[PDB]
């Protein structure tokens, strides 16, 4: 099978900007047989190219494609609002069609921290036999952003999840809510709980912590 | 110009069956290869194989074991039958049509997708609770457990029962084969006399609310 690779997994970009896209193949591509998709949340992909370099029908030529072999590209001249989303590459040359792993084009605005709360499970919860302590960070940029969760100091790991929102439409910012999960056992073996936030719209990592029992 | 509308059970047990079904209205149904598709939640795609009026396949190899594609040109459908299902094939699955019967197998018409989820778990509405916290606006939050499927939906209410509109919504995580999913609200600090606020959810299982305590 081709394993078609595209990079970088994300741009970051501001509309008037132009953006260009790689998808490289690991074995050639015959034909140019090479399509390009778009996808915004929950849709099916969207075709905008055909055959390397041909646009599909309505797309606009702010759109191009072109390459060859194991080399192809996808080029946004002006991105426009609506021009941030999710692409796909896909290789029809040969069997198995395959696509690759798709970049996010995303949008770029000035840094800004995180807003942040943290939130003990509630006592109902703890009666069923479980804690969840819960952290948000509201309305930061850049996406990247480290959530770590301590208790008694100690740093904890592989007990906690993440999920991330969407880029805001309107402000272009991000909030990411992480949970940390532990049997109600546990959680009463310990007091001071905490979730340390570093982003770069911070100058120095912050910190949102709460006594058990104490909240 | 071309509607494909799919159907089929949406949840499952390791080791049953999936089972889909796509609907082509429009244009003609013949010599086209039709593919099924899928995209678990957030990956990429697979191709998973096609199949033209005569009955001719092409599958993907990474399934092949597995995957069964049949069609029924006396309904101008085809179907995807993906057996001993475990987790990994919980995914968005879709139908999709090339333009040309003779040209590349890229695709411009696609079926609206259809989520089909692999779980030990049963079908459960969501038990709610409330996110009581501890800058000019507190942060006031629900958190829904224990559900399945995936399809869940969060609105607020005030004490006052009009709607509060400050909703922020995240996507649900995965854990024990259920998921679980946070939602809030950011109420101005100085609004300081309601004592709480009311969280509500939608499921299929059930719609369920819980009042939020306001803090301070």
């Amino acid at each position: 099978e081709i394993v078609l690779t595209q990079s970088p997994a994300t741009l970051s970009l501001s509309p008037g900007e132009r953006a260009t896209l790689s998808c490289g193949a690991s074995q050639s591509v015959s034909s140019n047989y090479l399509a390009w998709y778009q996808q915004k949340p929950g849709q099916a992909p969207r075709l905008l190219i055909y055959d390397a370099s041909s646009r599909a029908t309505g797309i606009p030529d702010r759109f191009s494609g072109s390459g060859s072999g194991t080399d192809f590209t996808l080029t946004i001249s002006r991105l426009e609002p609506e021009d941030f989303a999710v692409y796909y590459c896909q290789q029809y040359g040969s069997s198995p069609l395959t696509f690759g792993g798709g970049t996010k084009v995303e949008i770029k605005r000035t840094v800004a921290a995180p807003s942040v709360f943290i939130f003990p499970p509630s006592d109902e919860q703890l009666k069923s036999g479980t804690a969840s302590v819960v952290c948000l960070l509201n309305n930061f940029y850049p996406r990247e952003a480290k959530v770590q969760w301590k208790v008694d100091n100690a740093l904890q790991s592989g007990n906690s999840q993440e999920s991330v929102t969407e880029q805001d439409s309107k402000d272009s910012t991000y909030s990411l809510s992480s949970t940390l999960t532990l049997s109600k056992a546990d959680y009463e073996k310990h007091k001071v709980y905490a979730c340390e936030v570093t982003h770069q719209g911070l100058s120095s990592p912050v910190t949102k912590s709460f006594n058990r029992g104490e909240c | 110009e071309v509607q494909l509308q799919q159907w089929g059970a949406g949840l499952l047990k390791p080791s049953e069956t999936l089972s889909l079904t796509c609907a082509v209205y429009g244009g003609s149904f013949s010599d086209y290869y039709w593919s099924w598709i899928r995209q678990p939640p957030g990956k990429g795609l697979e191709w998973i194989g096609e199949i033209n009026h005569s009955g001719s396949t092409n599958y993907n190899p990474s399934l092949k074991s597995r995957v069964t594609i049949s069609v029924d040109t006396s309904k101008n459908q085809f179907s995807l039958k993906l057996s001993s299902v475990t987790a990994a094939d919980t995914a968005v699955y879709y139908c999709a049509r090339p333009p040309h019967d003779t040209s590349g197998h890229y695709w411009n018409y696609w079926g609206q997708g259809t989520l089909v989820t692999v779980s030990s778990g049963s079908a459960s509405a969501p038990t709610l609770f409330p996110l009581v916290s501890c800058t000019s606006s507190v942060a006031v939050g629900c958190l829904a457990q224990d559900f399945l499927p995936d399809s869940i939906t969060f609105s607020w209410k005030y004490k006052n029962n009009s709607d509060i509109s400050s909703t922020r919504g995240f996507p649900s995580v995965l854990r024990g084969g259920k998921y679980a999913a946070t939602s809030q609200v950011l109420l101005p600090s100085k609004d300081v006399t309601d004592e709480h606020v009311v969280c509500k959810v939608q499921h299929p299982n059930g719609n369920k609310e819980k009042n939020v305590p306001l803090p301070v």
